[PDB]
């Protein structure tokens, strides 16, 4: 078990309802809990299946060197990258150059 | 797409609600107090929710709790079970008829009781004994264990009183036992079996709950009740609630309940229902 | 004993002076005669107090949470059955082959309007029932003047809606009697097999014909209209009060004395 | 050290710039890191002082029954509450619910 | 609300960047590649950022890095420090003059050098030896340690040289330590050019401090990698050092080590800064 | 080679092309820079420096300093802390010895007063005269350029002195402070080790700036304040750049610093 945080943006009420079933909603669209890897993977399936044209990011604590992992979904999502074992993030410009 | 209940072992064992009303506001299971404050409760991550006197429940709350496999338990004096709601019965008839066959046949039933006896006392029961005889022996062992815990914790003992009409220690035991009964009923229901069909206890709506819970109650739950009664503190029930929650989590009771139910029934040596 | 079942909707449920009271959206209060009712079916919009739940448990009245007009059963009081004596009675019948056959033949005897000849095998009874079920639908189609191609189109949609309401109230009745919806005889292997068993016996009396009546008018929203029609049927035509006696009569076929 | 997550909304560019100094911006307005209680407390100090209009939530992993803690800042912030040692959340009735009560 | 650099202890020790242009785009420190892809790097949570050849730097990048107390280190082939940028110098004159007073007085200098000797070898140096004598004694032990390690890990050894595989691993490993050490000295507010054992060089004090803990952590790892003889030695060396720095809490130890070394002059050190601590985060509410 | 020249670089990309240090623009036009001839290169916002350009600067011993527009402030420095230990210890020794420190302090006041001032006065007496001299010089410049003057703003709480002239003076002085610090850094000295002004991170910068402050920089502030501008900070920074371009102000900074420290009569390193 490790800390799990899910942040949604412009997702249908369906997904928000499902997340509120298992995770604590500390703010509209922000869900947090302490769950196992198996449950986390279930949560991601709920996200991948119910989100549509909406933006989601899910982050959880790991014993890795960076200390956390994350994955994104939907419109204009950012890309998780690895730099020499360190977890960073890459993304495209907003019309720049 | 479909909504599936998560395993009980992956949930908070119990939550006690004392006042207010539970409902579903804007797609969220909430608790609403008299002042209008909404408190979000992730219903799907709780094994069972306990409702104390003065608590109101809406149709939407009862519905959602059943859909997520969260047993709602109405609680009275000292945490005693007044009522419960959830998904009706066991969806699989094979599991029901399996449990029923084991309980109706006296030979199969006898094969289940000794298994219960062996798992509870950590040793085989004396051979060639009837269910009634085993019941008397079990009762004798129980009184002895009660007296031993009393001397060990320095609590004065005058016997076990199941009815509150007859002290401090007996209140702690009932409150602690009710916690175990709550999560046990939830486990039995989640496994697809009937809490009404027992082997040692019979005829009562929660006979199988009493059978399963009594096997492991002295291991962890009951002795902690004696420890609380030793301090003799204010709000003895509430302190027992927290202590049982810690016990359930550290011992992983909800995880162990499933194999316990299965092993107990397997003792009849009838081929169990095929998974899933 | 008591076999009546009632619907409660849109109100607060509490206990005053020891009385079971429903308080509507408006201030109008209604006193419910618990203790003389076998089951209370709670519809969306109802809010039950702790005291009301407690009182229902004392008098032995089962609380069942259902959708509008009993479209579905979401939750039940005393889940996993309250009465073990009744549950084990039903189980015993299904276990012994000789006993369950007596229940099956009794069911076919009730589907028919008469006792079936002893030489008839179970497989033949299904063939006979299947033919007169098919003939019943066709007769109902001719009566109400609807296009029928078999049991989709508007008519099948109305039938599904009508039976689903009956399936709900039937399940709640089975639960109120302390039996298991999953333990069926004619129909087996499904969570609501016993529900199908009992409902199939009485569905062609008022419920299914009502579906043909509504389907004839060709409504834009058939589901809502059918549910309301079934709601009135359950309200006036005492079909609810005949569910439990039917269930008991069916299981009475086994020569074993009832609990 | 434990995982820290900061989510901002309608927050001035000053705070977002500061948060991007120490934490990883996995999404615009969402910052994640693995920092100590000391660093956590100073980041919260930045939040309380740099955002006055916007809405912020900070959550971090802990060795508790619930397994995490959180705090909020800004308009319509929800309050972290304790029920028998469990961490839940409380909030006012929302006006834009589109559903009466 | 002022922007204050966090302790090096609470940071990633080092990050190597080999291509693109570091910049600050939309208020975020990023690495931009030739296609325009930006990679966010929380600069304030990094102690050293190493810049390999082919990497371009923008004004905003250098500015922000200095503001958050993150040393930028230009690195050549392979691992060798070419340049570095950061805050112009020590903000406190009393610290600079304290370090200079110790380095300018030959008596005070010798006392400092002896402490460095004792910390490096776990025992006090022979009595009444000059600095140049301690240097000879030090050099004798270092050659022995190099030889001792080369036999334990089973690596061919012809001595240490600063210009085959083992010597490249050692220099690459030591360069990681030097970068991190230079950052610690700057963060402490001292001058990396004012040394005690090493003198006259732009990084004399960096060599002084690093050589003390060099053989305990960094150097023996360079031998462990050299014997395996990997495809990319210097890259595997860098990752190894980062693991050791984290495991041994190197960053956290450096500043107290620096102070302890300077304190050996028996001159009263300048007073620590007045700590203005951020208040604790509001507690949860009961009866919720 | 002992160089004293300093230059600015702005709004361009910097790289080594064919062994040459060049500044390329947005159009692709490239200007050549005599890096081996300058002591310090001041990088203004908008500059981008390649790895090769940084390497070449280090080789020829030309210090790279990152500054704001027109040197309004110093954000970062190449070789932070100092690369030249011989200069630092030279500055440190002068500050550590009370006798040497006094000789430097008095020399600074001589350069401020513009006279040898052979009369033996205490440091406190020297500060008093300077305080009066500065106040008079401020008023004299206002009298010269016909500017309404109510005194220099030394307190941010003093709102009344928050006029146009004080804003122009602050902007001009900021530019002088930046190029002064860069000159100190290029000479291998520490900005925090001051003599007249002490206890501040830029104490030595203040000492050097206070000597040449009223020569060209501050008068320019009054000149711009004469014709009330909409954006004073902008026009002041531009005018200061023109002073740093036209006049030999930047070239005189390093020798001034050396001359000041040479008053300790301790032989400078070589």
């Amino acid at each position: 078990m490790s800390m799990l945080v899910v942040v949604t943006e412009n997702v249908p009420p369906r997904l928000r309802g499902r997340l509120a079933i298992w995770l604590l909603e500390v703010r509209a669209g922000v869900y947090v809990g302490d769950v196992s890897a198996k449950i986390r993977e279930m949560i991601w399936e709920q996200i991948a299946g119910l989100a549509e044209e909406g933006n989601v990011v899910m982050a959880w604590a790991t014993n890795t060197e960076t200390g956390f992992e994350f994955q994104t979904f939907g419109l204009n999502r950012r890309t998780p990258v690895d730099l020499d074992g360190l977890r960073l993030v890459s993304f495209l410009p907003v019309g720049s150059s | 797409l479909p909504l599936n209940p998560i395993p009980l072992k992956d949930r908070v064992s119990m939550i006690f609600l004392q006042y207010g009303q539970i409902d579903v506001i804007d797609g969220a299971f909430v608790l609403i107090d008299k002042t209008g404050i909404r408190t979000h409760i992730p219903v799907g991550s709780v094994a069972c929710i306990m409702l104390e006197p003065g608590t109101r429940v809406s149709h939407a709350a009862v519905r959602l709790a059943a859909q997520v496999g969260t047993l709602l338990v109405w609680v009275g004096e000292a945490g005693v079970r007044v009522y419960a709601s959830g998904q009706p019965g066991g969806a699989r008839s094979d599991k029901l008829l399996y449990q029923a066959k084991l309980a109706l046949d006296e030979d199969l039933r006898l094969k289940v009781v000794r298994k219960m006896f062996e798992l509870r006392f950590g040793e085989p029961a004396p051979a060639r004994r009837s269910v009634e005889q085993l019941r008397g022996i079990e009762g004798s062992r129980v009184r002895a264990t009660y007296a031993l815990l009393a001397k060990q914790y320095g609590v004065t003992w005058n016997g076990r009183r199941y009815d509150p009409k007859d002290d401090t220690i007996n209140q702690c035991i009932s409150a602690a036992t009710s916690c175990l009964y709550g999560v046990t009923e939830a486990a039995i229901l989640a496994a697809g079996y009937a809490p009404a069909i027992g082997f040692v206890h019979t005829g009562k709506p929660l006979s199988f709950v009493y059978d399963i819970a009594d096997i492991i109650k002295f291991d962890t739950v009951v002795p902690k009740a004696f420890e609380i009664a030793r301090r003799n503190p204010g709000e003895p029930d509430r302190e027992v609630r927290l202590a049982c929650r810690d016990i359930f989590r550290s011992s992983k009771t909800l995880a162990k309940l499933i194999p316990l139910i299965e092993d107990v029934l397997a003792a009849g040596e009838i081929q169990p229902p095929a998974p899933p």
